[PDB]
């Protein structure tokens, strides 16, 4: 097979990881109360 | 390289892997359908279609399967409550089975189309580079759609070569799958007439077949092809989404307001039926009729079919409930067992009182009793210090007619107040709270959930449209701008 | 207390799954030569 | 061709740019603003809510409003020439026709306006991130003034156009929907409150990290309208916050995108919450809490306290807030604490 | 069980905080 | 030619007058309480 | 590229790529059905909203059986 | 076509297949698919025996 | 320059200017109604 | 920085403008005043006059209770000298 | 057939077209009165 | 049935956590240039 | 600070991922029964 | 709930199987 020429690499910098995690965690801190209801 | 939220752009012009992608998607949606069914079949109780129907057991997929014919199980039972019936292969199990397989096949297909992405069919003879002639495709697809649309209305809904669809009386008591004859008259545009759902698919189907051919032949006017940046697939998206959310906002409305497409015996009552005391009026009408034909109050009320009384209970109003009040309606008030009967309240003077019902808006509501003219005669006081209408001071009593408590009367204040406290919700019923370990807090019906989910998705999809649309008409200025300083001078 | 049984796993998967996603990327980014 | 000539004229750079969009924007936008200003001073809400609602009756800028139609009307579009008003204008006014007028007109006016942004952007050749942003205010209007009442019994329960008439909409949602306890509303405020922070903080950060490009104290004149160097020390700003807050920006492109995201995402969440309040699918209670409160009479949280406040709001307001229900709540049935 | 869940996430956010402030990517000038 | 600064201060007082009439009307009109 | 049985049979259907009609082609004719559709929707909408009543059409759970 | 069946036999016996569906395979592959599918369904939803 | 009079701006300006004053006049009269 | 329109500043300063608007502005004003003071506004908008909220005795509100026969119902509300 | 509300619908469908008319009338006209290049 | 409440989350975290570990590595390996 | 010279890169090939997952999944299929007990 | 968990894991192993057989790293000779 021919190596598909439409692919690019993917990236996520350190800050984005942090900004990411902060969002996930706080959302969890916000919705957990309603999940346990 | 690519940001996380762009990883899928790797397909913007790779028709092969784009098909490989949509194949996998379709596989998952078909897969979900099959397996969500099995989940319902493993937990749905057919033991009683009257007081414990699918819409009380938090069933979501099971109704959509009945609306088009499938109303039986290989195990013998059936949605309408009949026995000895032979659903054939197309039973709920069957449907569920089918989807699971169709998913497996679409999977394998998705795989093949991924590895063999560079088929020539996607390369333009002229430019020798990947390309898809959108305008002609749309014509093709649209032709197939209308062709299938036609068939669905023509053979399925009509019964010609199919089952039909769900049809019921004005008070969901007789409902079932029946062949529906078309309706091209004016009343065929009435949401509550089945004939309209048939005619539509035949008419729209044909128009769809016609319109399709046109687009397979006539080409897009230069002006347009330029304007609506055709030959650029990321615009087919912008338009599709706009249609998809349009469709969405509509199904959300027909589910909430009701239509021949969302029958109460499959999705539950409507909040507006409770608002206008819909079922309350049908009951009275019947009861007063029985009294005319010389029946006693006992006989009159006893004639009222349980199912009919059940719809006249606020615990089936989709407007009651909460966002995180999960599960079936049964985890709320409990599994309905029987109708205790109509409660008639009277005071020492013999006068008949009436319990002011609970408006959907109110989580909690006070117990107030008035006569025919609406004069407050009795109530349950907050501050007893100066209560003038306490059930005690008024000698309020309660009597029942037809049902569990039929022929009985209760006069001890506590017991009287208990039922009065219950009358507020309409017809009083007997629930089994044990089984599901209910908490006694109202939950909404599938009608309610479907309506909420789709009203949201739609409003969310609008943003998708506005986003993708923009990104198509501004592809050039994407990544940024450049030079000059013109502005304020034509 | 009288909470939801699925509350715990709903919160757990809600935290792990997407956090796990990010981490998978960051680390794969972080390790790309040059 | 006339079209390109029609175009030519419209897209002409005037004082107040018209454009194709304008053919939709200006007619509606003016009618919406006009209808309000009309009702605000002349039309009454007597036959609709048993309320005086215009200057002509004695209402002031705060108490004035264009009240919703009766509950009888239902979700009727209430057209001037519809079954209700029957072409008559005065009747139309008294049946709250001016509400659906302002609503529906203003609705299209917001479509036109976003289209304008889209159209003007294209011409000037800039990116449409001003249009994306404006989706948030649309969602709000759509969900609150349309989707919400569309889920209720009628337009009567939509927010009436007016200052005070909006405060009761707030109080209502508290009392009936316990809206403040809703996860989506919270995100909402988090966005607006947090968005009003970014605004303030970034502004101040810039004005006090500026380079000196003039000899005056009033550094406003000292600005180069024609780009070139950064007018403020982005490098100094970074170090500042990095030492006082611990975290600090360092990519103006991101800092500015962030400023779009925060308040627009917030408003979107607050919308979803209301879209659920339409079906009354609220975030009213916590079941685990209620169950313990039932069995145990000494368990008290700031949550239980609030619910009692709601009970009072519903019981004391409902009568004159929902006339069509002919409510009569005897003094003895009215929930009340001690002495008060 | 719930208490544990609430405190955990909180403890996780504070952990994040730490790493974000003291283990960020050093902000490099010009030649970046 | 009418000097701008006069156009303003005249149109200015003119507004304080009308808006002030409104404020008086709050203690006499229908918007009163008496 | 990679031709295939099915691939060739379908080759015609996908080839007329950039092919556009000249000038304002069918546009005006299209702009008529569009206006018709717009009016069509407004009708069925106003019928559902009971703004346009028509003896024979009873927009309720009734008119059913 | 060099002869359909002649080809068929050349494919089946082909040593260029990812999985060598043999002659025995022609009996194997179907029987094993029946066994597994029935099993998986039985083990999950079959009733008391 | 040789500026024109009736322009689009003019139209706009008046659609808001004319009614406004008409209202400010109306309201101003209301300040005297009583009972 | 410019377009065809004649710079407001010039116009708001032109003696011609005021010669026009000293007439026009107060005109509109006195008109609107009369609109209210002649009781016309009350009829154009069906707005109750201070003595037209209730009938002398009645203390009930003229709440419109049904859409289609609303206009008819409203008219009847004006009947009881309301 | 042709009920009062149906008559009103035409009245509104007609009074609407008119507005679209006069609007596009005036526009197309004034548009073709200046635009030199 | 009458199973353990934590059984679900115990099995879930037992699968995710270590699988998640591997994937993080594989993907970070996979994306190393040359 | 000086870039610590004791660090090497980490690797996990595709087969290892598979062999890994196979181990995790099957163990889960073996202990879940005892977890739910 | 338990049934779902058992079937899920099983389905995941079968998924693995597929990928392992058809999406392995091609086994290259000599020059590896
Ligand atoms: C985005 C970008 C911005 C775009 C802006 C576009 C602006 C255009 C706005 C036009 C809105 C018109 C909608 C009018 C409407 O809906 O009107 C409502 C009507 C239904 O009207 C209702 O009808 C009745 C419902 O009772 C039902 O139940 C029984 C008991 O009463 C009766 O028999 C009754 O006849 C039966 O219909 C009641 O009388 C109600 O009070 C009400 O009148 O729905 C219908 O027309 C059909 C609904 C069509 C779907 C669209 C609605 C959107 C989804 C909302 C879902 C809620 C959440
Ligand atoms: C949208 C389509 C849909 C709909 C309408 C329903 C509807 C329903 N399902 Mg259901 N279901 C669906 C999809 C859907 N399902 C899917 C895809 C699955 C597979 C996972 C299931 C699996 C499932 C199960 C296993 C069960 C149901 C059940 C039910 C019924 C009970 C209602 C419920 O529990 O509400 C619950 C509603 C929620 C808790 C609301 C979720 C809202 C979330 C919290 C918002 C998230 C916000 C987000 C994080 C914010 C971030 C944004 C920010 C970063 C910008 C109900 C009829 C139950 C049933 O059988 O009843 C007997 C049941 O047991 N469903
Ligand atoms: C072999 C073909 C096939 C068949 C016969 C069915 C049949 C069925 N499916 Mg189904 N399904 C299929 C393929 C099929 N599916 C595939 C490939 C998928 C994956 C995408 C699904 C996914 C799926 C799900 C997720 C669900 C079903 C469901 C159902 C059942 C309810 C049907 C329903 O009401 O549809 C509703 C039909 C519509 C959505 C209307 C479509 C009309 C659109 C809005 C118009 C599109 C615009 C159009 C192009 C404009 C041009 C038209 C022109 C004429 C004017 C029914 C038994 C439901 C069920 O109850 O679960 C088992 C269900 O939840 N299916
Ligand atoms: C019709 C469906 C549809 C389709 C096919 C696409 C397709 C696409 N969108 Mg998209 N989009 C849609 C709807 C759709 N969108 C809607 C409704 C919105 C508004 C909410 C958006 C908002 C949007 C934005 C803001 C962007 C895109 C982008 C893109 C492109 C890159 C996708 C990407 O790599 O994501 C990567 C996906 C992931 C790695 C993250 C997904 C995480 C989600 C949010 C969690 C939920 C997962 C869950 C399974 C979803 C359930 C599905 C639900 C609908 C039933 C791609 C062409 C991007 C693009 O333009 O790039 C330049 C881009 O920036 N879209
Ligand atoms: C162009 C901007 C614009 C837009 C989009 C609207 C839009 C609207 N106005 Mg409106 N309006 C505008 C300008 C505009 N207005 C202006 C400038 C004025 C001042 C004169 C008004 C004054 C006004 C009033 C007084 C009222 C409205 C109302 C309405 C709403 C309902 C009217 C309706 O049913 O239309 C119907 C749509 C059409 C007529 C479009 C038809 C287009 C087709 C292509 C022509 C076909 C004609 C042909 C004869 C049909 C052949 C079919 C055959 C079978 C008979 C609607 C939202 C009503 C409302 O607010 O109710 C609450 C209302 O009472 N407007
Ligand atoms: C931003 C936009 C966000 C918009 C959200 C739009 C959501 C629309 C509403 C959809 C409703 C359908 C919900 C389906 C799920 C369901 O019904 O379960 C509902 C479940 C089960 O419901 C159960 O029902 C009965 C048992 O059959 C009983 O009554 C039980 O007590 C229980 O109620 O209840 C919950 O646990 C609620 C928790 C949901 C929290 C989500 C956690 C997220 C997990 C992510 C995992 C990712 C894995 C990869
Ligand atoms: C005294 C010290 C007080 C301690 C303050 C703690 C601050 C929290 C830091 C959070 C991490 C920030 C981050 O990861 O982004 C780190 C980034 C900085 O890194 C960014 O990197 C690049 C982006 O691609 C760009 O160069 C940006 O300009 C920027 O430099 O911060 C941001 O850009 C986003 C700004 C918003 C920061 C979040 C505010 C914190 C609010 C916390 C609320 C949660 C509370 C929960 C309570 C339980
Ligand atoms: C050309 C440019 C003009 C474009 C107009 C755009 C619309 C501007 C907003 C209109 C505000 C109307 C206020 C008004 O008319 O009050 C008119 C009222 C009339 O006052 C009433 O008079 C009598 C009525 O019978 C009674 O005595 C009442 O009690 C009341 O006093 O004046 C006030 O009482 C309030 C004082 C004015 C306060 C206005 C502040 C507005 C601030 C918000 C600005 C928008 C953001
Ligand atoms: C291969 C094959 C086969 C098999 C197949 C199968 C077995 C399949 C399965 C499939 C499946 C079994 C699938 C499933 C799917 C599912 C899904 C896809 C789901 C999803 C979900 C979701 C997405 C959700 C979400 C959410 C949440 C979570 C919460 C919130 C809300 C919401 C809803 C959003 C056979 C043998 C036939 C043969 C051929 C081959
Ligand atoms: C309704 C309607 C319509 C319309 C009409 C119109 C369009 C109107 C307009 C109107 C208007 C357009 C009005 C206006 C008004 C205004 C006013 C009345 C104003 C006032 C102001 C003031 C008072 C000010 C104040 C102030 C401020 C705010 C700031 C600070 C300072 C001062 C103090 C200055 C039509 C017929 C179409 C149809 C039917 C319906
Ligand atoms: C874009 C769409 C814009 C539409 C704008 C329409 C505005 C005019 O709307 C039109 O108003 C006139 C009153 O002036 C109404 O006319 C109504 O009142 C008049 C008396 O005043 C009656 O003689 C007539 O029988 C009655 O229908 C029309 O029924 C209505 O259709
Ligand atoms: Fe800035």
């Amino acid at each position: 097979m021919e190596p598909n020429p439409n692919r690019q690499p993917v990236e996520l910098n350190r800050t984005s990881l942090y900004l990411g995690l902060l969002l996930i965690l706080v959302l969890a801190l916000l919705f957990s109360s309603y999940f346990f209801n | 390289g690519l940001p996380w939220y762009r990883v899928h752009t790797v397909l913007i012009n790779d028709p092969g892997r784009l098909i490989a992608a949509h194949l996998m998607h379709t596989a998952l949606v078909a897969g979900w359908a099959g397996s969500m069914a099995l989940y319902e079949l493993a937990t749905f109780d057919p033991s009683d279609p009257v007081l414990n129907p699918m819409w009380r057991q938090g069933m979501f997929v099971l109704p959509f399967m009945a609306r088009l014919g499938v109303t039986g199980s290989w195990s013998g039972w059936s949605i309408t409550g009949e026995t000895g019936i032979d659903p054939g292969f197309w039973s709920f199990e069957g449907v569920a089975l089918a989807h699971i397989v169709l998913s497996g096949l679409l999977f394998l297909a998705a795989c093949w189309h991924w590895v063999y992405w560079d088929l020539e069919l996607f390369r333009d003879p002229r430019t020798g580079e990947p390309a898809l002639d959108l305008p002609k495709m749309f014509g093709i697809h649209l032709f197939l759609a209308g062709l299938l649309c036609f068939g669905f209305g023509a053979f399925h809904l009509t019964g010609l070569f199919g089952p039909g669809m769900w049809v019921s009386d004005p008070y969901g008591l007789t409902g079932s799958v029946q062949p529906v004859a078309p309706e091209w008259g004016p009343d065929g545009f009435n949401p509550y007439n089945p004939g309209g759902v048939v005619a539509h698919h035949i008419a729209a189907g044909i128009v769809g077949i016609i319109a399709g051919l046109f687009h397979i032949l006539v080409r897009p006017p230069q002006r347009l092809y330029k304007a609506l940046r055709m030959g650029n697939i990321e615009t087919v998206l912008s338009s599709s989404i706009a249609a998809v959310f349009f469709a969405a906002f509509v199904v959300a409305g027909t589910m909430w307001y009701g239509s021949a497409t969302t029958p109460i015996e499959l999705f539950g009552p409507t909040r507006y039926q409770w608002d206008s005391s819909y079922f309350q009026q049908e009951i009275n009408r019947r009861v007063q009729a029985s009294l005319a034909s010389g029946a006693t109050l006992e006989e009159a009320w006893s004639a009222i079919p349980e199912k009919l009384a059940f719809y006249d209970y606020i615990g089936n109003n989709p407007a009651k409930g909460g966002l995180f009040r999960t599960g079936p309606m049964n985890k709320g008030d409990g599994i309905a067992q029987a109708w205790k009967g109509h409660a008639v309240f009277r005071n020492k003077e013999g006068e008949e009182l009436f319990v002011r019902r609970m408006p959907a808006f109110f989580e909690s509501f006070p117990v107030i009793l008035t006569d025919k003219n609406g004069v407050v005669k009795a109530d349950i006081p907050f501050r007893r210090a100066e209560s003038k209408y306490s059930f005690e001071q008024q000698g309020v009593t309660v009597s029942f007619y037809g049902g569990e408590l039929n022929g009985q009367t209760f006069t001890d204040p506590p017991t009287v107040k208990s039922y009065a406290r219950k009358a507020i919700f309409g017809e009083i019923f007997e629930f089994d709270t044990e089984t599901l370990n209910s908490d006694g807090i109202f939950r909404t019906s599938p009608r309610g959930w479907f309506t909420f989910a789709h009203a949201v998705f739609a409003l969310l999809f609008f943003f998708g449209h506005i986003w993708h649309g923009a990104r198509t008409l501004f592809r050039d200025v994407f990544s940024g701008i450049d030079p000059e300083l013109s502005p304020e001078q034509v | 207390m009288e909470v939801n049984q699925l509350g715990l796993i709903a919160t757990a998967l809600f935290v792990l799954v997407p956090s796990v996603f990010l981490i998978i990327l960051y680390v794969q980014t972080e390790s790309q030569q040059k | 061709g006339w079209f390109d000539i029609l175009d030519d004229w419209l897209k002409r750079d005037r004082f107040v740019f018209v454009g194709w969009s304008g053919i939709l924007l200006f007619p509606c936008a003016y009618l919406a603003l006009g209808g309000w200003l009309t009702g605000t001073t002349f039309v009454t809400s007597w036959y609709t809510h048993g309320l005086a609602s215009s200057y002509l009756e004695g209402c002031n800028f705060l108490t004035v409003a264009v009240s919703t139609p009766a509950n009888s009307m239902g979700h009727s579009l209430l057209l001037l020439w519809g079954p209700e008003a029957q072409g008559d204008f005065t009747r139309w006014c008294q049946l709250g026709g001016l509400w659906t007028f302002i609503a529906l007109h203003g609705a299209f006016g917001l479509i036109g306006f976003m289209l304008r942004q889209f159209e003007i952007a294209r011409l000037v050749g800039v990116r449409p991130y001003n249009a994306i942003a404006f989706s948030a205010p649309i969602a709000v209007f759509v969900s609150v003034f349309l989707i919400y009442p569309l889920g209720q019994s009628s337009w009567f329960f939509a927010p009436s156009f007016g200052v005070a008439a909006i405060f009761r909409f707030l109080l209502f949602f508290q009392g009936f929907h316990n809206w403040t306890l809703n996860p989506f509303h919270m995100m909402g405020v988090a966005g607006v409150l947090g968005g009003a922070l970014l605004c303030a903080i970034h502004g101040a950060t810039v004005e006090n990290t500026l380079f000196q490009d003039g000899e005056g104290a009033s550094t406003f004149r000292a600005f180069n309208p024609t780009q070139a160097e950064e007018t403020y020390s982005m490098v100094t700003a970074n170090r500042f916050w990095s030492q006082i807050f611990g975290i600090a920006f360092s990519n103006k492109r991101w800092l500015h995108f962030f400023m779009l995201f925060v308040p627009v995402t917030g408003l979107w969440m607050s919308a979803i919450g209301v879209v659920g309040l339409a079906l009354n699918l609220r975030s009213y209670d916590f079941i685990s809490q209620e169950i313990r409160a039932a069995e145990d009479p000494e368990f008290e949280t700031f949550y239980t306290k609030n619910l009692l406040l709601n009970e009072g709001i519903r019981a004391w307001m409902a009568p004159q807030d929902q006339p069509h229900e002919n409510f009569v709540f005897p003094e003895e049935v009215l929930p009340r604490g001690n002495a008060l | 069980m719930e208490t544990i869940t609430y405190v955990f996430i909180f403890a996780c956010i504070i952990a994040l905080f730490f790493f974000a402030i003291f283990f960020r990517e050093p902000p490099r000038i010009t030649k970046k | 030619r009418i000097p701008l600064w006069i156009v303003a201060t005249v149109a200015g007082m003119g507004v304080i007058v009308i808006v002030g009439l409104f404020f008086y009307g709050a203690y006499a009109g229908l918007g009163s309480s008496l | 590229a990679r031709r295939t049985w099915l691939g060739d049979i379908l080759r015609p259907l996908n080839s007329e790529y950039g092919k556009v009609a000249p000038g304002w082609g069918t546009t005006p004719l299209m702009a008529v059905f569009m206006g018709l559709f717009l009016v069509f929707l407004l009708i069925i909408l106003e019928i559902y909203n009971s703004t346009l009543i028509l003896d024979g059409v009873n927009v309720s759970w009734k008119a059913l059986g | 076509s060099a002869n359909l069946w002649e080809r068929f036999c050349n494919w089946v016996t082909s040593t260029d297949n990812r999985l060598y569906v043999g002659w025995f395979g022609v009996i194997m592959i179907p029987t094993l698919l029946a066994a597994t599918i029935c099993f998986v369904i039985a083990f999950i939803a079959a009733p008391p025996v | 320059v040789s500026y024109p009079i009736f322009t689009v701006r003019w139209v706009a300006v008046h659609t808001l200017a004319v009614p406004t004053i008409f209202f400010l006049g109306a309201i101003a009269a209301m300040q005297f109604i009583q009972r | 920085g410019t377009t065809g329109e004649r710079p407001f500043s010039d116009i708001i300063t032109s003696v011609r403008y005021w010669v026009i608007h000293s007439i026009t502005i107060p005109a509109l004003f006195i008109a609107g005043w009369l609109f209210v003071s002649t009781g016309l506004a009350y009829d154009v908008f069906g707005t109750p006059r201070p003595d037209s909220y209730y009938a002398q005795e009645q203390r009930s509100i003229p709440l419109v209770t049904d859409r289609f026969e609303a206009k008819q119902q409203v008219e009847t509300f004006l009947e009881q000298l309301k | 057939t042709i009920t009062p509300s149906l008559k009103g619908f035409f009245i509104g469908l007609l009074s609407g077209a008119v507005v679209l008319g006069l609007t596009f009338a005036v526009l197309i006209a004034i548009s073709q009165i200046d635009k030199v290049q």
